[PDB]
């Protein structure tokens, strides 16, 4: 198994090496990673926002490979493309967040892979 | 060592408002160490965003829920021209 | 005025409350967690752009 707790831990340091088991996990409980329950709290805050709001010298290395795992998980809204959709912070995209973190290198790594710009 | 207390009952963040020094007074009260000392800080900050950033003041012993409040003994307590120049000066103020 | 007005009046004795609320700053200030009442002001600066403190938490989420 693989808890929603245990993944922001993972994603918070950015360590890949945990990494391995999302892909069957999700596949076998059908479910998806865009679901309420990975949303992180009542914010809206998705698991992506998560991986940009640490950044350690500017860079993540925690990124790329979960884009690779919601693109194996087919799901039919795109990860990248998630928006916070609470009261106060309302459709907050990931790539907000790069910019505002001023790190030019995940802005690009985050548009490479389809993130609607506006 | 800053909440420890001489015989008169103040410590020295107090003294320094009861005495009227204004100038350790405002870098006592805006202290900010980035770094391994962290825990001997006042001045934290919550959040940034952009150019606006939210930053968390301390209030051990400068709101007037205690006893001898720097509030209390500036404004009654103290015998110096340098009074109201303690009372502009942040976090009083928008306190 | 104010710290006057807290006080009450001679015949009721107001119960003051603490002002601001609590926050966890540290980890190793007093003991595993520390907890200091504290009062966030609000600021805009245009000329500092540094994102190298850390910061308390991430989401900014106001008052």
């Amino acid at each position: 198994r693989f808890d929603r707790d245990r993944l922001f831990s993972v994603v918070s340091r950015g360590v890949p090496e945990e990494l391995t088991g999302l892909l069957e996990y999700l596949r076998w409980n059908s479910k998806y990673l865009t679901d309420s329950a990975y949303t992180e709290g009542s914010t809206g805050k998705t698991c992506l926002m998560k991986a940009v709001l640490n950044l350690q010298d500017g860079v993540n290395a925690c990124i790329m490979p979960l884009l690779q795992i919601d693109k194996d998980s087919g799901n039919p809204k795109l990860l990248v493309n998630a928006q916070c959709t609470d009261e106060f912070y309302q459709g907050h995209s990931a790539l907000h967040i790069a910019i505002e973190k001023r790190s030019l290198q995940c802005v690009k790594l985050l548009v490479e892979n389809g993130a609607d710009v506006h | 060592l800053e909440e420890i207390s001489n015989h008169q009952g103040l410590t020295p963040l107090k003294l320094a408002a009861k005495e009227g020094k204004i100038e350790i007074f405002r870098h006592i009260l805006q202290r900010e160490f980035s770094g391994p000392y962290q825990p001997l800080s006042r001045k934290f900050t919550e959040w940034c965003y952009g150019p606006v950033r939210v930053s968390l003041y301390d209030l051990s012993s400068v709101d007037s829920w205690e006893k001898n409040s720097v509030l209390e003994i500036i404004a009654f307590h103290c015998k110096s021209p340098n009074r109201h120049r303690m009372v502009v000066l942040e976090p009083l103020n928008k306190l | 005025s104010v710290l006057e007005m807290e006080n009450g009046y001679w015949w009721c004795r107001r119960k003051k409350h603490r002002e601001g609320r609590l926050l966890k700053v540290g980890t190793r200030g007093d003991g595993t967690p520390d907890e200091r009442w504290c009062f966030r002001v609000e600021e805009v600066n245009w000329a500092a752009w540094e994102k190298t403190l850390p910061t308390l938490s991430e989401d900014p989420s106001g008052p």
